[PDB]
């Protein structure tokens, strides 16, 4: 066979609110 | 900028008035939305309320200031320049280990936002040796702290231009392995995002990941409730396989292909998508991998997908049954069975409104099918292809010859190699 694909063809910043 | 006495108040050696100036920038950042950062900052109080937060500080006040400059460093990259200017980083990460609990997830949070804004605030977190006492975090039994601890730890662990130091996010790993048997549902989560940003890379990072029985419960996670959960422990699994046939084999044994076929019939689109390129990383492999994604029944449904699903995911399940086609040199039984679960027609119908390069990955499948026809008819004494029979029958023919059209001069050779060798 013929490849491998390492990619196919979350939240940064959070505010604390509590 | 202007405050005075809650700026000189804030300058005052009282500590309650310390306090009570404190907790109103906090109750000011702490944004319903949409806060006012910048005019916290002009007020030049930041260097101060880092003070806040050195060692023998009281705990309240070293809460309410590491609550408050959280708050900036969520906001735009400049404004968290500001609380990474003002030397914070290393007292966040000496509160990890010196503060309470509650005095730990203002903390980690912190590092969390200022770790999200950027590779290098990611990598000068890490330069702070910042590792040790976060992983020393998840001693703690406090639910919420495992919760933002783990998302921070995510947040070292994304980015990929350039990749964190291994050396030093790999250390998180025995820890992953615990927090992914997590009840805490958002826990899950940043857990294995964070195990797909750590599996994203070399076949040593991938055997990193698996040396610590990490792909077992990948794959029991593959069937969560929550499709919040099933994203990205699929990714991470998708990662795993796009390393050499031998640590392919371990997802397989641990049971991911049953898994994988009902995920082609998610709900989510992408998960679909992801499904199918999961797979096409498995027939990707040996012959006898191959064989065992034909056992495990994920061709039909993959066909399915090959012609009535989205482009994208579409596309996926195009590469998947192309390189599964190709072991049908080694195995023309492959191809007797892709053929008869009736994949010819969807591939050549893609001929027409794929990319240049899937339009490439469909005539080598095309190509692989007829090759075997041509293997078969001779060594059986023959006078027709059949699988060629199968294509002109399907309309595909044509479509094989409406690509030489197309500009590209390596679409362009294929496509009428195979008119001129079997049509």
């Amino acid at each position: 066979t013929r490849k491998k694909r390492k990619d196919p063809d979350s939240n940064s910043k959070e505010n604390k609110i509590d | 900028a202007e405050l005075p006495q809650m700026t000189q108040q804030l300058n005052s050696d009282d500590m309650q008035e310390q306090l009570s100036a404190t907790v109103k920038f906090r109750q000011i950042l702490s944004r319903e939305h949409r806060p006012p950062i910048d005019v916290v900052i002009q007020a030049g109080v930041v260097p101060r309320l880092v003070e806040f937060m050195r060692e023998n500080q009281p705990e309240m006040l070293q809460l309410e200031a590491a609550w408050a400059l959280t708050n900036i460093a969520s906001g735009t990259s400049a404004q968290t320049k500001v609380v990474v200017d003002a030397d914070a980083v290393p007292l966040f990460i000496q509160l990890l280990y010196t503060g309470s609990v509650e005095v730990k997830e203002q903390a980690i949070w912190a590092l969390g936002n200022v770790a999200g804004d950027s590779t290098d605030y990611r990598d000068y977190v890490l330069q702070c040796n910042a590792m040790e006492p976060i992983l020393g975090l998840f001693n703690s039994n406090k639910p919420s702290l495992i919760r933002t601890a783990t998302w921070t730890l995510s947040n070292l662990c994304r980015g990929k231009k350039p990749q964190p130091d291994w050396s030093v996010v790999s250390q998180a790993l025995p820890t992953l392995a615990k927090l992914i048997y997590s009840m805490d549902t958002e826990t899950l989560v940043d857990a294995c995002w964070a195990i797909s940003y750590l599996s994203d890379g070399p076949q040593e990072a991938i055997q990193a990941v698996i040396d610590v029985r990490i792909p077992k419960r990948l794959v029991e996670l593959l069937s969560h409730e929550s499709t919040l959960v099933q994203t990205p422990a699929l990714r991470a699994v998708g990662n795993i396989v796009t390393g050499n046939d031998l640590q392919t084999q371990v997802v397989i044994n641990a049971g991911v292909l049953p898994a994988l076929r009902l995920l082609l019939s998610s709900p989510k689109e992408n998960i679909k998508k992801e499904a199918c390129w999961t797979i096409s990383n498995i027939t990707a492999g040996n012959t006898e991998q191959i064989q065992a994604v034909i056992d495990a029944n994920l061709i039909p449904p993959l066909v399915k997908l090959l012609e009535v699903a989205e482009y994208k995911t579409k596309k996926e399940a195009c590469w998947a049954i192309s390189n599964a086609s190709s072991g049908g040199l080694q195995r023309p039984d492959i191809i007797r069975y892709l053929v008869s679960q009736g994949c010819i027609k969807p591939l050549c119908d893609l001929l027409e409104i794929a990319d240049n390069r899937i339009i490439e990955v469909t005539l080598d499948a095309l190509e692989n099918i007829l090759k075997m026809g041509e293997a078969d008819k001779e060594a059986r004494g023959l006078n027709i292809n059949e699988n060629a029979d199968f294509i002109e029958k399907a309309g595909g023919m044509e479509k094989i010859f409406n690509c030489q059209q197309n500009e590209n001069d390596k679409i362009y050779e294929k496509a009428y190699k195979i008119i001129e060798t079997y049509f």
